[PDB]
């Protein structure tokens, strides 16, 4: 909630697009992954009673 | 202001590093695996599952 720091770390380059798509990578290779172990069967088998 | 440039350029320049570092090592990591694949599945009958 400050403006003039936001102007002056507009100057700066592309930190801040850097480090939200490092960010953004890792959020999706987490779910990549929990896909990767859990989901490895596209069918859902039931026990018989 | 020349001081200025050239830490922000140096710290960019890091910054570009270690990515290529981290993206090295998960480079390296694929490869291994990949090699692991070819000297088994390819080289050999793997009786590995999946």
């Amino acid at each position: 909630d400050s403006t003039e720091c936001s102007n002056l770390l507009l100057q700066y380059g592309s930190f801040c697009t850097q480090l939200n798509r490092a960010l953004t990578g890792i959020a999706v290779e987490q779910d990549k992954n929990t896909q990767e172990v859990f989901a490895q069967v596209k069918q859902i088998y039931k026990t018989p009673p | 202001q020349i001081d200025r440039l050239i830490t922000g350029r140096l710290q960019s320049l890091q910054t570009y590093v270690t990515q290529q570092l981290i993206r090295a090592a998960e480079i390296r990591a694929s490869a291994n695996l990949a090699a692991t694949k070819m000297s088994e599945c390819v080289l050999g009958q793997s009786k590995r599952v999946d």
